[PDB]
Formats: C-alpha cells, structure tokens, sequence
RNA sequence: AGCGCCGUGACGCAGUGGAAGCGCGCAGGGCUCAUAACCCUGAUGUCCUCGGAUCGAAACCGAGCGGCGCUACCA
RNA sequence: GUCUACGGCCAUACCUAGGCGAAAACACCAGUUCCCGUCCGAUCACUGCAGUUAAGCGUCUGAGGGCCUCGUUAGUACUAUGGUUGGAGACAACAUGGGAAUCCGGGGUGCUGUAGGCU
RNA sequence: GAACAGAAAUCUCGAGUAGAAUAAAAGGGUAAAAGUCCCCUUGAUUUUGAUUUUCAGUGUGAAUACAAACCAUGAAAGUGUG
RNA sequence: AUUUCCUCAACCUAUUCUCAAACUUUAAAUAUGUAAGACGCCCUUGUCGCUUAAUUGGACGUGGGCCAUCGAAUGAGAGUU
RNA sequence: UGAAAGUGAAUGCAGGUGGGAACGCCCUUGUGGCGUGCACCAUCGACCGACCCGGAAUGGAAGGGUUUGAGU
C-alpha cells in the first residue's frame, strides 16, 4: 500500500549538516523598503557622499 | 440578572460607559502613519453644555492625553461677549481664541494671520509661498450629530479664521442650501456676527411681548438689537486678536482648603465595621 | 419638587381591525383625529393564515404630543366613560385603553361613512427622562425616580377625576 | 483506552441505556436520620457496562427489601455509562461507564444497627461487576461531607437546619438579616 | 484529509481572551516603531487586514520595513536544514515590543553607570553576570527553634 | 445475519401536527310478509405497546414484539 | 483641599437597596423665529436663567451578587527522565526533577496630568 | 400593558454581554459595529515592484503591506485595489 | 359560574449524583521564539526631492570622548561554492 | 538588448559603503592602533538596450520612473 509517509528519520537527514543559518549581512538591499523611503535615501545618500568628498578635497 | 451573566459579564471601556467618547472615531483621529514616527496629530476638541462652550486642541500620547491650548466660553466677558455664552459667535469666540493661543505657543503668531474682519467667506488657511506650513488640526466633535449648523463647524470656522489650517468643506455651515451646493455668504457672516439672535429679537419684539422677556433674559436689562450686537462682536474679535493670552487668577486654595474636607464622606475601618456588625447583631437581639 | 407626572406620549394604534383596502381611509381618519401624519406602519413576518400582506402598510400609529394630548385623551375617556380596569395599568407605569364602536368621539358620519376604532396608549414620563433618552451621556433613571401601577392610579384619580374599576 | 464517546451532534444514533432509575428505597429521608454510610469503591481502572450496573442495582435493591424493609435504606447508582462502544456489524453497540481510582460504584446509608446487612449487600452485588472492588465504612455522616462528630457539635449550636434528604448549614457570607431569620437557634456570638 | 487554508487549526490561537473582546485599546497604535527594534508577534483576532500567518505567532522578530498602518518584520524559520528569511507585513495591531530589549537597555545603562564611576573612583570594574552561586555557610539559630521530631503517618482512609 | 416497510373499528383500505375517513360485518325502525336488493340510520379504531421533544401526536423522534421483503456475486 | 474642562489602564471601575452632597460646574429644565430633522422640537439645533436638587452625577452604608488579590486545598492532581521494579494485565510504588485547577477562608471595592473656579 | 380575542396581529414601557444577525459548511471576529435602516457612489479602475500560504521557497489559486495616477465617500481625521 | 381542591403538566429558587475528540472560566510538565554590546555607549556637525507647524523627525553619515569581567556557563575552528 | 524596425555601454581614480589577502608606519607586547587596499560577497549609485511616461510630415535630443535584460 503506497501514501506512507512518515518523518522519523526527516529531523536526522536534517541534522546530520545541522540547521544552517543564513549569511548576516551588513547592508540589506532596499528593494524590500518604501518606494517614496528609496527614493529619497538615494537623495540623500548622494549629497552625503558629495559633502564628504567636497570635505576630503577642501580640508 | 444572575450570578454567572454577571461573571461573565464583560464591561465597557469606562468611557464608553459615562457615555463621553466615541472609541471607533478616536481611532481614526489619533492614529499617526507609522513612517512619520512621533509626529503628534492635533484634536481641534469642541463640546457644548447647558450654558458654556470649551474648546481646546489636544494631542494624544501612550499614557494620556495632552493640551496644548485651551479657550473656554467663559472667558469671553472679559473681552466684550458677555450674555449668550453658548451662541454663534461665542463658539465662533472660542475658537478664534484657542487658534491664537495655539499660533503663539508655537511661534505661528505674528506671521500666520487668518481673517481679521470676517465676512462669511469659506477660505481655507493657504500656505505660504515660502514659509512654513500651517499648523494642522483636526476638528473633533464628540457625540454631537454634524447637521448643517450644529456649531461645531461654527467653532471650527473660527478656529480656522484665527490662522489654524482645518481641512473642511462649506458643507455644514448655517446657509447652505443643497440644491445648486452654494455657500450662502450673507447667511455664514450673519451667524458668524449673531444676526440670527437679531432676526430672533425684530420677530419676538411685537410676537408675544410676555415671551420675549422672560425668554433673552439678562440681556434684556442692559442690550438691544442692532446696538451692540455686529458692534461688540467685531470689537471683541480684535480684541481678542489684539491680546488672547490667558492667566491665571489669585483665587488660590486659602481658606478654601479646610472649608472642602469637611463636607466628604468618610469610609469607616474594619473595627468599625465589626463594631457596627456587633451593635446590628445585639439590636436585632436574635442571638 | 418636580415630581409630578403629566403626559408623554399617546400613541394611537388601529383598534378597529387591519387597514386592508382600507388603508388610505384609516390614514386619513388618523390625519384628521390628531393632525399629524399617520406614519404607516411595517409587517414582520406574513401570517399564513390572517392573509397580510408583506411588506405592506397594515397600521397607522400617531402621538399628540402637547396640548391637544390632553383634548385627544378626554375625547377617548368620554366614549370609554371614564372607566378603566386595574389591569389597564402596566406595572412600568404607562395605561392604555382600547374602544370599539365609539359612538362618542366627534368623527363626520353618514351612510357609510361613521365610527372607527382606535386604541390609546399613554405613557407619562415628566423628570429625568432625557438622561435615558440622549444621544450624549446616558444613564439609567433611579429607582426612586420611576413610575408604578399606584402612582398611575393616583394621577388618574386626580386629573381626569373617575374611578378604575377594581376587577 | 479509546478518546470518550459520548451521544452528541455527531453522533446521534446511539441505542438506549439499560440503568433508568439511580435511587431506590426512602430516597426522602433525613440528615439526623441514616447516621451510617457504606460505599462500594473500585479499587483498579474499569469499563463497567450498563448491564452489570442494572444487574447489580437489581440485586441489592431485591436484597434490601426483605431484610430490613422498604423504607430503611437509599441505595444510590453512582456510575453513570456515558461511554459509547462501537461494534462492526457481524457504528454504536453499547454504553458503558468508566470508573477512576476510589471511584464509588453504590452507596447505602442506614442505621448503625444495619451496618452488617449493610456490607453483606454490597459484598454480595460485588460479584456482578468486573473487576475488584471494596467495601468503606464511610466517616462521613450520611451523604453529608462532614464528619459526624463535626456534624453533631455544629447540630448542638444549631447551624444546621434539615431539608428533606439533605440540609442546609451555615456559611460565612451572605445578608445578615437573611442568615438570623433563616437560623433562629443560631447563636451568632459576636467573638 | 487534511485542509491547507491559511487560518486552518486556528479555532485558539486568535480567539480574543475572556472578558477580553470587544474594542481594542488604542495605545498599540500611538506605540512607536523603528527599523531595528524587537517585536513580538501575536495576532489580534478582531482585525483581520494585515492578519499573519498562524505560523508567525508568538515569534519574536526584528523590524526592517515600516509603513503608514503596518510595520515588516524579519523572521527565520527552518525549511529542512536552513533557516530561510521571512519578511512578514503585519499590522501594529499585532505587534508588540519585546520587554527584553528594555531589560538589555537597562543593564547597558546600569553598565556604564558603573563603568563612569569605577574610572572616577579608580576602582574595579566587576560588570559581567554570574550563575547562581553556591550557598555560603550560616549560623541557623535554636534558641526559641526547637526542632519537631517528625515520624511517617499510618494509613487512616478520609472517606 | 444486516437494510427497508408496515402494524388503524370485529374485518379491510386510506390517513398531511390544531385531530380520525370510507366500505364490509352487527343491530334495529320503514315498503312489502322476512330476509336478498333496499330506504332511514345508529353504534363500534388502547391509532401495535411504552417513553420523550412540541402549548398539543396516529403523523416527529427512540426502545420492544409480530408480519414480511431486499443484499445475498470473482476464485 | 473640593470641583470643572479634556485621556490612559479597561469591573479592586459592573449590577442592586438605602444615608448625604456648602459654593461652583454639570444636569434636568423654560419656547420653536432662525440652521436642521423627524408621524411626533421625545432624540435632534437654537435665544435664555424664572425653578429644582429631584433624577443623572459624586460619595458612603450591605459578615450584598460579581470582580481583584493572598493563603489553605497541596506539592495533592498531573508530568520530563530510570530500572532485567512489582503486577497476567489494568495500573501502582520508588528514584532524579518540574508542578496545577475547582472549592473554601482572609483582605479590598479604582489609580492616574495640564489649565482654571469655590468662605 | 391596549383594544383585541389567543395573536402579543400591530402598537408600547422596562430587563436584556449579544444567548440575534453577519448569502451559502464549520471555526474565529464584530454592539454609538463588522448587525438593521438611510444617503451618495462604482477602490469589483490602470500600472510597477516587495511579501505570506501551499512550496522545490517552481507553477496555479488565494492573500498582505506599499508606490505612481484617477476617483468615491465623509465636515474631517481617514477609509476603499471587491 | 373569568370563586376553591389536589395530584396533570409547566416555570422559578436553593440543592444534589454523574460526563464531553469535535465544551470551557482556569491551566501545567515536556517542547518552542527572541536577546546576552565591538554592526556596542554619549556630545558636535553634514545630506535629502521623504516627513514635520517647525532642523521637526526617520535613514545614511562624519569628528571627538567611553578599548582594564568586550559584558551568563560550557564546548568547539568556521563558512561558501 | 528587443518579436522587430532599430538603438547600442566613463559625471567621478571606470564611482561610494562594509568585511576583506598582502604590504608599510607607529605603538610597546595585547585577540595590537593608522594608511592603502588584490580576489570575493553584500549594498548604494552611474552608463547601454527594452517597457511605461511627461511631450518638452520627418528625428527622438535634454527631463524622468514604482520596472525589465542571459549587459558595461
């Protein structure tokens, strides 16, 4: 008789190379932000980089 | 009415329960966007009693509520609207009252002025050019029905006359007449200036003579149509714009102190108690 | 103080029968007998054996609220000759009086044209009753501060001066 | 060792249970009457079946009629089949009732002078269940939850008033002048 | 026979509690949220917009993403022999904070309190957390303490 | 063995919750002489028994007995 | 200190029967011209203080119904782990740990800001 | 309680934590509403990405929170992408 | 005889015996989510077309101060193709 | 790159941020501070084609976008 399904051995297979835990990264990509929130840090993220090199170069 | 219905009873908020405020509206009142964080949202509040009418503007925090200002109808004799502390333009008063009070606490005072001589106009408070924006509030009415004229788009329309950005429509104004949906400005400047009191006083002159002076009491003794009616309604508005700032009084707590406690019932201990059980017992004498 | 009891509202149900084909005669004798809109009333659930109509206007109920409640309550007490049982007199504090064939009540009458039916029901709240009524902080009236059966009995024997009859 | 079965919504045709009268003899006697107890505990987990308890309800009752008479004895069913057993056809076949630990099964109150007619019942209907059972002379006084000392110094002050089988006993809640007029020979002692 | 709906084997989890139901207090929407703080996750069964799934209850989560009625929140759950992240948009309604994160602020706060002054005072700085330690010696007294002998009961049946 | 139906005047056939129908049989009075045919009529039904939901049951729902009938195939 | 105007927690706040409430506020209340809406100015919007604490409202009194809290119940029930433990079994004892509920009894009957008024 | 004449037909006053209703199975939710009535409307509209469930994190179905327009309804806060 | 009688039913009160996988006010044990600073803590400032009545706030930053139990125990080299 | 007609990849050190091999300089022996930073990954941008726009006979140049490509 065939529909056996069963999970006694399903917690080992997923043991024997453990439960993996995904890659922490330090910037997340903003596509799972705001469209309006994006759109503006790219703004705002611009002028920050212009401001610091204007810094970098003038002082 | 039995022991498990009240055990299973489930009471209402406790305001509910007094019957004061309505939850499902100040839901939708007090409720910020969550990506513009702490930004307050400002509650033009207007309620009406018997004889007095108190508007305030409010901002709503976790652990309560806060005023920012506050203008009661009771307040306004000493500007000049003495007698009729609940008309037209006492709600009309109070609101250009707390709007100023509000413009000067946050600094929008000397620069964003309303409609200094009011003309029964719907203009809403437009922005500056090049300048900060209007201070935003919202009216809030309470249980009171929104009928066309129920006074508290009154008090909003003085609120808003005295330099506050209220969104509104001349929807629910005194003369508006939905037919063509046209604002009738003569009828709005003559709520706005009390001329229904007027209109009131040429029909109850020769009416009923009897009725007209036992009704519009008070007022009778001193005032009479058309002598200060528009006059001192105008006068106290600039009055009021002139000078809106309030203070507090020297009536302090003094002799009124101990000649309040004296008149509280006070609750009785457990050995009063006991003592009382005792006495009840020994009078019925059936033990 | 201002405890005394006075009227509060007095509707006037069809006690004559059902509207029927009726309907637009009785709303007018309504209209009439108290000078009011008769306001036709609602079915519930159609009766498969009285035969309504669903949906249909079967009733006119109107009050008299002010002076002419007065008028309009003399005029059925005079057909009904100021004689009510004790039982007409509910225990919240409001009495009704139903009449048939009232010879007595001043409506035009000729060859078809004559005597109705309608059956009175007052209720007579003076103080305190807003607090139940507004659409603002409600509360419920006090217990001492209600109507009984005894105290519609003594306003009946006072105004509209006659005898309940004790059955 | 199956989940309970019981007559529900979902299962509605259930065939009718055998045991319909639970009390048998002076089921109308008194709290001061009837100062002895005797109950019929199970000592182990059992399935008892409507027919054993209607079989053995049926032989004590017989049994007490001659040997003390009608009126001196409230024999009572304390098992209940609330268990539906299901059965293939050769689906409910029966009703059953399920018995914890120290579970009572029967429980007569007499007098102390029928005490021994008393156990010889129980020990004689002991055969017609499955199972083990034991015999308890109760220290409770009747079918009251007191003891009968207890019961009897409270009787002396008088906070208990009868009440056809059972009575009514005095607590410390309630209006006072409910209690005083409820409980004349109550001597409330202010303490 | 098994049903895959999203609010199958749900007849519990967002049932209101007793003597619970009815209008939603409305501190949980002046409650403010920001990208990075700890929230709990437990739906309100009186609103259903923004409803998450019954798996996402009762999950403690980081918040990434914040809108005008809702806020997003990260989650990891185990897939087999990962875990996978989940971005779930769920109303304020059913967002709490977690009270671990205040207690991690306070002892932070406590932490460099002490820090600020064991620099001033040029003391130790004694800061990390310690298991429960064993018990030191005491000097339990018997004056006015007998003992009371005790000995097992015998067998008396109650019933 | 299961499943399905039924149990109604002495007899038989119908019988839908506001409540027992018809015919046969029995018995008389009338034409005629009496029965056959009649005319006039009359009476007779615990609704198989028991219990329950329903304001109320023959009917709705259950337990029992009797009468039966249908499933009753591949090695 | 009392009270008024406006919120949070959402019955130690609800329901019920009685004792009080100086001032003020609130309330009932005095009429339907206007705005407005109904069969009906009772709800609904207005000009008003001639009246009232009588109702609402506040507070107090019930060996009150409920609700909140603490103990008994009880470490009882139940349960994680162990034995080549007992028992035919059902189940039970023991060992290393965790640990209720109902009932009963004791106590209680709301706390909480800003701006202002009252011999 | 009222005439009625069993009928609470209809019309009333009180009690009434929801014991009603919410199209259709069941469960959950809902009381100045999510129920009943009234008014106005077509957010049952166009488009893009992100996310949840079943999942291999493929498809289909269903759903969620946003964004760019045009709107509806409200006095407004707001709500509406069946 | 819209006058009375008890059993005939029915309703209410206080009780009383015994149950629920598709009942429940409560409610474990076991199991389970998150966190245990270095992507950490405070002052001074820069960006934006987003947001706010408002340099108001959100986010990204920058320069200085806090680097001694670097913040529970134990153990361990880990991860990606 | 688009189905195709067609069009066709530098604002900058061929860009910014975080980790990061190797090297160098200081500490002062600490699991060290500073300066660059190959490879690789994550991320914010820029450019090319397609799509959707504003729309400033034939042409689509500056201006854009919540997108899209197996691109620079």
């Amino acid at each position: 008789k065939s529909k056996n399904h069963t999970n006694h051995n399903q917690n080992k297979k997923a043991h024997r190379n453990g439960i993996k835990r995904p890659q922490k990264h330090r910037y997340d990509s903003l596509k799972y932000r705001d469209a309006k929130f994006r759109r503006n840090q790219k703004f705002a993220n611009r002028g920050t980089v212009e401001a610091i090199r204007q810094a970098k170069a003038s002082a | 009415k039995s022991s498990p219905y009240f055990s299973r009873y489930q009471t209402k908020y406790r305001r509910r329960r007094e019957g004061k405020t309505d939850y499902y509206a100040r839901k939708r009142l007090i409720a910020q966007a969550k990506n513009k964080y702490n930004a307050p949202k400002y509650r033009l509040v207007v309620r009406f009693s018997n004889r007095f009418v108190t508007c305030q503007i409010v901002s709503s925090r976790v652990n309560g509520d806060y005023v920012l200002a506050h203008a009661h109808s009771s307040e306004l004799p000493r500007y000049g609207i003495k007698w009729g502390l609940a008309n037209w333009t006492a709600a009309y008063a109070t609101g250009l009252l707390v709007a100023r009070r509000a413009l000067a606490k946050v600094g929008l005072a000397d620069k964003y002025e309303g409609v200094t001589e009011p003309e029964g106009e719907f203009e809403l408070t437009e922005a500056i050019e090049d300048g900060p924006r209007p201070f935003k509030v919202f009216l809030d009415v309470g249980l009171k029905r929104t009928s066309t004229g129920s006074r508290v788009f009154g008090a909003m329309k003085g609120a808003s006359d005295g330099g506050l950005f209220i969104p509104h429509s001349p929807n629910r104004f005194p003369g508006f007449d939905i037919e063509t949906e046209e604002l009738d400005d003569e009828t709005l400047r003559k709520y706005i200036y009390g001329g229904h009191v007027a209109e009131y006083m040429e029909m109850l002159i020769d009416d009923d003579e009897e009725r007209y002076q036992k009704q519009f009491s008070g007022l009778i003794a001193d005032g009479i149509e058309s002598d200060q009616l528009e006059d001192i309604y105008a006068e106290a508005y600039a009055k009021i714009r002139e000078d809106p700032s309030f203070q507090k009084s020297g009536k302090d707590a003094a002799a009124f102190k101990a000649e309040s406690l004296k008149y509280t019932q006070r609750k009785l201990t457990a050995e009063e108690r006991k003592e009382r059980f005792n006495a009840k017992v020994i009078e019925a004498g059936r033990a | 103080p201002m405890k005394e009891l006075r009227i509060s509202k007095l509707v006037l149900n069809i006690s004559l029968g059902e509207s029927g084909d009726r309907l637009t005669r009785a709303a007018k004798v309504l209209e009439q007998l108290s000078g009011q809109t008769p306001v036709f009333s609602k079915a519930r659930y159609t009766i498969r054996r009285f035969g309504i109509r669903r949906n249909e206007k079967i009733a006119c109920h109107v009050t008299v609220r002010g002076p002419k409640a007065e008028e309009i309550l003399e005029r059925g007490l005079k057909v009904k000759e100021y004689e009510l049982k004790k039982r007409n007199f509910s225990a919240t504090g409001n009495f009704g009086f139903g009449i048939q064939e009232h010879i007595d009540l001043g409506i035009k009458y000729d060859p078809s044209i004559g005597i109705y039916g309608m059956d009175f029901y007052v209720v007579m709240d003076r103080p305190g009753m807003r607090v139940a009524r507004r659409k603002a902080q409600r509360g419920r009236v006090g217990y001492t501060h209600k109507i009984n059966a005894e105290d519609t009995i003594n306003w009946f024997k006072q105004k509209y001066d006659a005898v309940v009859l004790g059955k | 060792k199956n989940k309970p079965y019981p007559k529900s919504r979902y299962n509605r045709a259930v065939p009718d249970s055998k045991i319909r009268i639970f009390d048998l003899g002076r089921k109308r006697a008194g709290v001061d009457e009837f100062p002895l107890c005797i109950h019929l505990v199970s000592n182990e987990y059992e399935q008892i079946t409507s027919e054993a308890l209607e079989a053995a309800r049926i032989c004590a009752n017989k049994y007490l009629v001659k040997i003390g008479g009608k009126d001196s004895f409230h024999l009572r069913v304390r098992a209940h089949p609330f268990h539906v057993v299901r059965i293939n056809k050769m689906k409910p076949n029966g009703l059953v009732a399920r018995v914890n630990i120290g579970q009572i099964l029967m429980s007569v109150r007499t007098k102390d002078s029928s005490r021994a007619t008393a156990i010889e019942a129980l020990r004689r209907c002991q055969y017609k269940f499955p199972g083990q059972q034991r015999i308890i002379v109760s220290k409770k006084w009747g079918f009251s939850q007191y003891a009968r000392d207890e019961y009897i110094e409270k009787r002396s002050r008088g906070e208990i008033i009868p009440d056809g089988c059972y009575a009514k006993f005095l607590n410390k809640r309630g209006s006072l002048q409910e209690k005083l007029d409820l409980f004349p020979e109550a001597s409330f002692n202010l303490a | 026979p098994h049903s895959y709906g999203i609010r199958a084997r749900t007849r519990y989890t967002f049932q209101r509690g007793f003597r619970e139901h009815g209008q939603i207090r409305l501190s949980t929407y002046l409650k403010t949220y920001k990208v990075g703080d700890i929230v709990d996750i437990k739906v309100n069964g009186a609103v259903q917009k923004g409803m998450p799934h019954k798996y996402y209850h009762g999950k403690t989560g980081v918040v990434y993403n914040v809108t005008q009625s809702s806020v997003g929140v990260l989650i990891y759950k185990v897939v087999g022999n990962r875990y996978m992240e989940k971005r779930v948009n769920v109303r304020i309604e059913h967002v709490k904070h977690s009270k671990c994160r205040q207690d991690f602020l306070d002892r932070v706060k406590a932490n460099e309190a002490k820090r600020k002054e064991a620099k001033a005072q040029g003391k130790t700085v004694q800061l990390r957390r310690q298991p429960a330690p064993p018990a030191t010696a005491h000097f339990v007294s018997t004056e006015n303490n007998e003992p009371v002998t005790l000995h097992p009961v015998a067998y008396d049946t109650t019933i």
